[PDB]
């Protein structure tokens, strides 16, 4: 679960990335909340400082 | 004597996910703040912030946009709440609506919004309406400015942009940069002469002036002239600070010398500082190998016999890796009549140091001679160090 | 051990990989598959 | 801070002291004899450096209470809100421990 | 050579600038006291050092303060 | 074995807050001061004393 979660969960990422960079943006990390404490590595850590 | 564990080495970062029960106490106290009459603004901002962090992702746009609603009409409040919502057009474009209608004055908001639009047609509507609201914001201009493509509209936004901001330089400067004529310099002018302009801005006007490129020497005048006119505050190489930059750009090293020339004569009139000298000394020192500090050296010199200049001027050059050996041709040709007579009283290696110049530039061997023999023929009891190169 | 891959992760990606190799399934033609796995036993004691 | 650790205060570590005691000051006006006379005055906040003895006087005005309840618990939230503005004002050099 | 009689003397009880810094190096420091009391109620708050995720920090972060973060 | 003299304790200005074996510490403070800064002037004159 947490490997084939992790597979979905980055390509959710990736999807995102490119939308915030069509409309010129950072990646918010607040819509990032609920895909979050899933993935390996985490999404929590692309955002850790 | 197992030792205590150094204070400063405790655990940090990337803990365990905050617990309900604590929260609610943070809850309860800013609830506690913002029903304890609102701050007006800061206290929803505080919660808002708290509940970025908690986290929480929900609960904060359920609550925050309802604080705005009722009481308070701060832009900060607005920008939050756009802040909040990242989710990237409608929900933003209200809230904009929102804050622009009950706050238009505060530019933040405008700034937001044009962030926000991404079609450039939409943006240059909302600078429009920004600048109906606000008159006086400078970068609103700027960007007003910077968005169009064609001139007439370009050169309207531009004058009204003066006519609305009494003193923006930069928007000044490109106003003067489109209408591209003498008359035209002329009338900048006039308009702004009837201002009033006190500290540094008739040095756009000798940058217009040197457009022509080829004029120069009326540029010293100018400069001349600029100082006598104001009612001036007392100031010594802030012009040098200022012209730098302005001076690395394209044909305004020129002008920056004038100016430089002008500020000299001005501190002479005045009188002999000392300090002064040494801080314009220690600017030229400071971003080296440039025009204008090599200017100041060659006014100098000009003036007075220094020989640290000279060798200053040298140093320069080499830096540089030719303009110095033209003033000194220029020295020479112009005014050996009164040259000679300093020359000679100083008995120096200006002269070597010519020659040396002189050898660097020619592998020919003839040119260089023929300078060596105008300088013995100059020097009229003849200087010793000129025949040993010769 | 790369720094991409925690070992349940690499262990399940190896998985896939014996998986998703062309045609080893298929043994009709006799095919052998052999999936040796071994220590290097002393290795990092016996360094000279 | 107690009887006991006052010399602690006078480390070489920068503080400040705060009274919150005189910001919502009402007055009823009081000579030697003791005449009623009801008002409700501007306030304070007292922030010291003892070290230095600066006095960061933030001097509330009365226009604040205006249309206001709860005055007291928005007194303290007030009081707050002044420290935390005193703190960014300080550089880091000078700011408190 | 021998262990000493076991006695229990109290005899100390020293203090002084000079003193009390050497005798700070071994006193247990206040926010390590504060660690030391952890809250009743709450799931008190752990840090996860990757060599042993064990450690609680305790009731050095205040509430508010763990509620947001760190110290 | 003796009491012959008594040891008191050395105040200074960076002490002066800390010490208590002294009256008047914080009951006088000018007073106190006085008291420390004297102290320290008398050991210092000592020293210069001595040397002379």
């Amino acid at each position: 679960n947490e490997f084939l979660d992790s597979q979905r969960v980055w390509a959710e990422y990736a999807t995102k990335r490119q939308e915030a960079i069509q409309q010129n943006r950072r990646l918010a990390f607040e819509e990032l909340e609920g895909s979050w404490d899933r993935g390996i590595p985490r999404i929590s850590t692309l955002f850790q400082r | 004597l197992s030792y205590l564990k150094d204070l400063e080495n405790d655990r940090v970062n990337s803990l365990s996910d905050a617990t309900l029960e604590d929260l609610q106490k943070m809850r309860t106290i800013l609830k506690s703040y913002r029903k304890a009459d609102p701050t007006n603004p800061q206290g929803w901002i505080a919660s808002a912030r708290l509940e970025e962090k908690a986290r929480k992702f929900s609960v904060a746009k359920k609550i925050i946009e309802n604080g705005c609603q009722e009481c308070p009409r701060s832009s900060d409040i607005w920008l939050e709440n756009i802040r909040l919502h990242e989710s990237d057009v409608h929900y933003c474009k209200t809230l904009v609506a929102t804050a622009i209608n009950f706050n238009p004055t505060s530019p933040l908001l405008w700034f937001k919004a044009i962030d926000l639009e991404s079609t450039t047609v939409n943006k240059y509507r909302v600078v429009r309406k920004a600048l109906q609201e606000i008159p006086r914001d400078e970068g609103l201009w700027k960007l007003a400015v910077s968005f169009e493509a064609d001139k007439a509209q370009v050169i309207k936004m531009l004058e009204k942009a003066t006519q609305f901001i009494p003193q923006s330089m930069d928007l000044l400067t490109a106003y003067t940069n489109l209408q591209s004529y003498h008359n035209a310099k002329m009338t900048l002018n006039s308009f702004r002469k009837i201002l009033p302009q006190e500290p540094e801005i008739w040095i756009i006007s000798t940058l217009l002036e040197e457009r022509n490129n080829p004029k120069l020497v009326s540029l010293l005048k100018e400069g001349l002239l600029e100082l006598s006119k104001n009612g001036y505050k007392a100031t010594l190489s802030a012009w040098l600070k200022r012209a730098e930059a302005l001076n690395d750009a394209p044909n305004s090293n020129l002008t920056c010398q004038a100016i430089v020339y002008a500020i000299l004569e001005w501190l002479r009139e005045s009188g002999e500082y000392e300090s002064e000298l040494n801080n314009v000394d220690q600017i030229l020192e400071k971003m080296p190998h440039s025009k204008v500090q090599i200017a100041v050296l060659k006014k100098l010199i000009q003036w007075d016999p220094c020989d640290t200049v000279l060798w200053s001027r040298l140093k320069m050059a080499t830096e540089s890796y030719e303009e110095l050996l033209a003033f000194f041709q220029e020295l020479l040709f112009q005014t050996s009549d009164d040259i000679r007579a300093n020359m000679r009283e100083k008995s120096p290696g200006l002269l070597m140091m010519y020659v040396s110049e002189y050898w660097k530039a020619q592998k020919g061997d003839t040119r260089q001679t023929l300078v060596l023999i105008d300088q013995i023929i100059d020097f009229a009891p003849h200087n010793l160090d000129l025949r040993f190169f010769k | 051990p790369s720094d991409s891959e925690i070992p349940p992760l690499l262990v399940y990606k190896w998985t896939q990989g014996i998986n998703n190799l062309s045609e080893i399934w298929d043994v009709s033609r006799g095919q052998s598959a052999v999936l040796l796995e071994t220590t290097l036993g002393e290795m990092a004691e016996k360094i000279d | 801070l107690n009887s006991s650790n006052y010399a602690e205060l006078f480390n070489n570590d920068i503080k400040l002291f705060v009274d919150d005691t005189n910001v919502y000051r009402v007055t009823v006006h009081k000579t030697f004899e003791g005449n009623v006379a009801t008002k409700a005055i501007n306030g304070c906040i007292f922030t010291l450096n003892p070290k230095t003895g600066h006095l960061f006087l933030k001097i509330i005005h009365t226009s604040v209470w205006a249309g206001q309840k709860r005055l007291s618990q928005l007194a303290k939230w007030k009081t707050a809100e002044e420290v935390s503005a005193l703190v960014r004002s300080l550089p880091k050099e000078e700011q408190p421990k | 050579k021998a262990l000493p009689i076991p006695e229990d003397q109290p005899k100390k009880k020293r203090a002084g600038r000079k003193f009390r810094k050497y005798k700070e190096k071994f006193r247990l420091s206040h926010v390590r006291q504060l660690q030391n009391r952890m809250e009743f109620g709450k799931q008190e708050q752990t840090v996860l050092d990757s060599y042993g995720e064990e450690v609680g920090l305790g009731m050095s972060n205040t509430s508010l303060q763990q509620a947001v973060g760190a110290t | 074995l003796g009491l012959l003299p008594k040891p008191e304790p050395k105040v200074k200005l960076s002490n002066m807050m800390s010490v208590f074996e002294n009256d008047q510490n914080i009951t006088d403070p000018t007073a106190w001061e006085k008291v420390v800064k004297d102290q320290v002037d008398l050991r210092k004159r000592k020293h210069l004393e001595e040397n002379e």
